[PDB]
RNA sequence: AUAUACCGCCAUCUUCAGCAAACCCUGAUGAAGGCUACAAAGUAAGCGCAAGUACCCACGUAAAGACGUUAGGUCAAGGUGUAGCC
């Protein structure tokens, strides 16, 4: 659904819980510290890459300025500064999309 | 160090039966013989056939009552008549039990040209002597 | 011959070769293992390639209240039943051999970030599902013996916590991995270390200590700071229930001494309420978000002191050249501030 | 909840079971409780309880002695009125007969013989899954024959049990909850402590029985 | 062919007496150890020893003789994993 009612729909609450979306995702990478820049994108030529980020794997989710409670959990409620893409677990493409969306 | 018809001591998670536990040198001291015939006695004969066809009986009945028994058998051959005694569990149906009873008894009688009988003792869970 | 044939379990033993030189001494083999299989449980006792229909075992004995008769299974029916049995065996084999996905903790093939779930209930009966467990370290200790020689003894260290400031670590040694896990879990759930925290997510103030040639420094931080600490430290913080701090470890690196000194410091940290009770002064917190406003946090339970503390100028205080450098900004390192994983 | 009210009633009262009238410094000096081992037998943590020394012999502070003894008797009688289990220990063989006799007379129990390893820690496997471990430990002799701290104080400090031991100049009152300075070796002191504990626990029991009888009436 | 896959069966110290699941404790919670009887942290399942059984006894002799070492011997008692002739 293009609107944001998929969030209020119960599949979201049973699939996530009280935690954020990024909390479920985890990165597979080299030893020790991970890379400092996430992948360029998760989808290419109508094809998804292995180990995609949550916003990209859940196609029903739609990033937009209006879904305030969907894009609020990334930025700290107590610190107005957004987290970085290696933190949130998402690729740089949708990360930048969400940055201009929140702005 | 001798290894003969004996169970190795494990951590303590191996239920064992009386004969399955006890050693083969107490067969007369703290056990009984599985079979009772006279071919072993002096003057008799055909003991080789007795033993061979007893082994065959044990194997055949073990494999025609598979998964139900929980111990070795008891042979009892009085003159002509043969008797076998077994212990089994009660997971399958008495229908199958009696059907196989009749089938096996008829096969044994027709094969050995001998009157034969067989008895079974039901158990919910196989009796264990010790935890080895 | 049929007399030469025998039962199953002995053939299974002879094929698996559980006992031998191959396994003894711990040399083992090149990770080839034929798994146990049970053929007798699978197929029903009734049917063979000759498809006689048995009313006693293979078919229900009565039909329409009418006795049944011995009958023959046709060619196509026998073949279809055999195909169904082939499919069933394939299904069983697939379900037997599959992937096993234990959560990736600190890294693959490592017992660092894995939880075994809460401890088992006590004998008197005490279920502690609220407790969550983690495994700090797993190592293979080896001591020799005259009889056998090199015998391996798995040593493991574990920690458990509520997430409510109450936790505890322990150690467990045994020849078996699962048994050592269980023993260490019981020892931890018995031996508990509780610690207080300031606002449910931070320590009371910055701490610095050493323990067995192991220097550690805890640094209090405000909200939204995160847990940028050693992996063991962040695991124990998750278990305790504190959500953000900083910690630095230098000198030697040994996990058991690390945890021991950590619990020692976090237990010796003195509550500011008791500090005011001992001093006779009111606590006052000041933030960067909040302006010049005195935030009273605690007061002495006893009577307030009459006169205030005298100002302490140029006090004798031991501190860290590293923090001095970081405060002056002269410090440089590529490895200090990175975009590490989430918390 | 009236049961909880009755349980809490003795708390707010101070000297509620009349334990003070039992003892006085006269009786202590008569029983020679003020004695102490030589200065060579002195102990750091025992320093503050030493009022002084003479002829290389140490003297106990009798005011602090009476204070700690009052607190000990009050605590003992409190959980006796609460039916809290009590357990006596004394490794000294000099008074095993007397200790066991007075334990029988009181109804509370004791262990004078050799203490076994982990008798308290592993008591579940020793005795059974369901066993009510004691609620208070007390010590007529804190140290053993070789003069080490008896393992029972360690066991109690571990498993959260309160402890009340009479501490001599050689003893370690750190682990004890209500350590009462005194004379471990003198038979006068031993008999005095025996009679005091007997009277105390007996009065606590009698008071419990009369309170519960009054409640049954009401 | 592989006893260097093994089962099964035995030599070995053994003309030993230790082996030990399951708990606790000490060492700063390390590898490890846990003994003092006028006794100080060890408790012990179970196995074995032993006892009893066999010969003429209760002694004696046989039998029994664990945990493990020798990648000990034996794919040739027999079967069987792997690789081969087929
Ligand atoms: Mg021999
Ligand atoms: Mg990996
Ligand atoms: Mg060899
Ligand atoms: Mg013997
Ligand atoms: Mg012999
Ligand atoms: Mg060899
Ligand atoms: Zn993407
Ligand atoms: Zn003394």
């Amino acid at each position: 659904d293009e609107p944001w009612k998929y969030l209020e729909s119960e599949e979201y609450q049973e699939r996530y819980g009280s935690r954020p979306v990024w909390a479920d995702y985890r990165r597979n990478h080299k030893g020790g510290v991970p890379p400092q820049r996430t992948r360029k994108t998760c989808i290419r030529r109508n094809k998804v890459v292995g180990n995609p980020c949550p916003i990209c794997r859940d196609h029903k989710l739609h990033v937009d300025f209006r879904n305030v409670k969907l894009l609020e959990q990334f930025v700290c409620a107590h610190t107005g500064i957004i987290f970085y893409a290696p933190y949130t677990g998402v690729c740089v493409k949708q990360h930048k999309r969400l940055t201009q969306a929140i702005q | 160090k001798n290894r003969a018809a004996r169970v190795r001591v494990s951590k303590g998670d191996k239920p064992v039966t009386y004969e399955e536990a006890h050693a083969p040198h107490y067969i007369a001291h703290r056990k009984g013989w599985l079979s009772l015939h006279t071919g072993n006695l002096d003057g008799e004969d055909h003991a080789a056939e007795r033993t061979v066809e007893d082994v065959f009986l044990r194997k055949f009945m073990w494999g025609t009552f598979p998964g139900c028994l929980a111990d070795q058998l008891v042979l009892k051959r009085r003159g002509n008549q043969l008797e076998i005694c077994a212990v089994v569990l009660r997971q399958l149906s008495p229908h199958k039990y009696y059907f196989l009873v009749g089938y096996s008894e008829t096969l044994l009688s027709y094969f050995y040209k001998c009157p034969v009988r067989l008895h079974l003792q039901t158990v919910p869970s196989k009796v264990v002597y010790k935890y080895l | 011959s049929f007399f030469t044939k025998l039962t199953a379990d002995e053939l299974w033993k002879g094929a698996l070769a559980e006992t031998g030189a191959g396994a003894k001494k711990g040399r083992g083999k090149r990770t080839k293992k034929k798994k146990r299989k049970d053929l007798n449980r699978g197929q029903i006792i009734g049917e063979g390639r000759y498809g006689f229909l048995w009313p006693g075992l293979n078919v229900p004995l009565m039909k329409n209240g009418a006795v049944q008769t011995i009958a023959q299974r046709s060619k196509e029916e026998q073949e279809k039943v055999e195909a169904d049995m082939i499919q069933q065996r394939e299904e069983w084999d697939r379900k037997k051999k599959m992937k096993v996905k234990r959560e990736r903790g600190w890294s693959g093939n490592s017992w660092g970030g894995i939880s075994l779930g809460p401890p088992d209930p006590g004998p008197c009966g005490e279920t502690y599902e609220d407790f969550d467990t983690r495994i700090l370290e797993v190592r293979n200790v080896f001591t020799m013996t005259a009889k056998e020689g090199r015998k391996k003894s798995i040593r493991v260290l574990v920690a458990v916590g509520n997430g409510k400031g109450a936790a505890g670590f322990s150690i467990g040694k045994a020849t078996d991995r699962m048994d050592a896990f269980r023993k260490a879990k019981n020892r931890a759930v018995h031996h508990l270390h509780y610690i207080e925290r300031y606002e449910d997510h931070t320590i009371f103030h910055d701490i610095s200590l050493r323990f067995k040639r192991t220097h550690i420094k805890m640094k209090k931080q405000p909200k939204g700071y995160g847990l940028r600490c050693h992996r063991a430290i962040i695991t124990i913080c998750r278990l305790i229930g504190i959500k953000d701090m900083y910690a630095k470890v230098s000198g030697s690196i040994n996990m058991l001494s690390l945890t021991q000194g950590l619990f020692r410091g976090l237990s010796r940290q003195e509550t500011h309420q008791q500090l005011a009770d001992k001093k006779g002064l009111h606590v006052v917190e000041i933030r960067e978000e909040c302006g010049p406003l005195p935030i009273v946090v605690a007061s002495p339970r006893g009577p307030l002191r009459k006169d205030p503390e005298p100002e302490d100028e140029v006090p004798d205080v031991k501190l860290d050249w590293e923090d001095v450098k970081t405060a002056q900004g002269m410090k440089r390192s590529v490895w200090s501030n990175l975009k590490r994983a989430a918390t | 909840d009236f049961n909880d009210k009755i349980l809490n009633e003795p708390l707010k009262h101070s000297d509620f079971f009349n334990v003070k009238e039992l003892f006085s410094v006269r009786s202590l000096f008569d029983a020679r409780v003020h004695l102490g081992h030589k200065a060579g037998c002195r102990h750091r943590f025992m320093e503050p309880y030493i009022f002084g020394s003479r002829l290389d012999h140490d003297i106990i502070d009798l005011e602090q002695t009476a204070t700690h003894l009052q607190l000990a008797l009050n605590f003992t009688a409190h959980m006796a009125y609460r039916k809290g289990i009590i357990l006596f220990i004394s490794r000294n063989r000099q008074f095993s007969y007397l200790i066991e006799n007075m334990a029988r007379d009181c109804g509370e129990y004791a262990h004078t013989r050799y203490f076994r390893g982990g008798m308290l820690t592993n008591a579940r496997l020793l005795f059974g899954p369901t066993v009510r471990l004691p609620d208070l430990i007390i010590f007529l002799h804190t140290l053993n024959n070789i003069f080490e701290p008896h393992v029972a104080v360690r066991d109690a400090a571990k498993m959260n049990i309160p402890t009340v031991g009479i501490v001599d100049t050689n003893c370690n009152p750190c682990l004890i909850t209500y350590p009462v300075p005194g004379n471990d070796d003198s038979p006068l002191a031993v008999h005095l402590y025996c009679r005091l504990f007997q009277t105390a626990i007996t009065r606590a029991k009698e008071k419990r029985q009369q309170v519960e009888a009054l409640y049954r009436l009401q």
